[PDB]
């Protein structure tokens, strides 16, 4: 279930491809988009788990970016 | 464009993610991390497209990427 | 560099290799079992650091089980 | 066996890891640490040997199995 509005998510898809092809044409299947989304948000959702171990392991219950930062700076 | 992921996107992506309370600062730093792993997984899933000769990004293509 | 004497770790690796094979006699390319070591050492080292990291954060300057055991969640 | 894992090895290596000062118990955990590793490493050394019809575990098995 996609917590993320498809088109949004779709048009920085895009601006991403084509600033990485920057003028080579490709076609993205609908269900390449939609894979490509759920990757990005289970990635984002684990992310933010390991991140919250984190803080609680600080004490805290507000997740600050070091949270973030020390969780992928561990992941590598 | 980044800034077309929302506040409120961020927060439910949070809160499956088990979170409670979150910085304000969280929203940019979000941002920033979905914008590289998109740039690296697309970059992959396209130069994959592109080395078997197609031009139509597939879903195993992302998949590989993922791998 | 090897901080753990070949010997003692040799026959540990024998052991564990022995309680999985189990009678089924294989040979170790000394270069294998150096290679072994090199990656267990620094293997340990990268922990080490990592769950470092996880202790300076919570404040402390004391490395505790829960440190190394969160440094090993987050990695999977 | 893995008592003969020493205590002044465990914390060259903490040393060596920039680690400062320890917890008596990190000896213990260390150890924890390094079976499992070395369990799931040689395992599949072994496995790969095997594979390839060789009773004689080679540098490259090795390297395949942290790959």
């Amino acid at each position: 279930h996609l917590l993320i509005r498809k088109l949004p998510f779709s048009r920085l898809a895009r601006e991403i491809c084509v600033k990485f092809t920057r003028g080579v044409d490709f076609n993205w299947q609908a269900q390449a988009l939609l894979a490509l989304q759920e990757a990005a948000e289970a990635f984002l959702v684990h992310l933010f788990e390991d991140a919250y171990l984190l803080t609680l392991h600080a004490g805290r219950v507000t997740l600050f970016p070091k949270d973030v930062q020390l969780a992928r700076r561990i992941r590598g | 464009n980044i800034q077309g992921i929302t506040k409120p996107a961020i927060r439910r992506l949070a809160r499956r993610g088990g979170v409670k309370r979150i910085s304000g600062l969280i929203y940019e730093e979000t941002r920033g991390v979905l914008k590289v792993f998109l740039e690296n997984v697309i970059r992959d899933a396209v130069t994959y497209t592109e080395h078997a000769k197609r031009k139509t990004v597939t879903a195993m293509d992302v998949v590989y990427a993922l791998k």
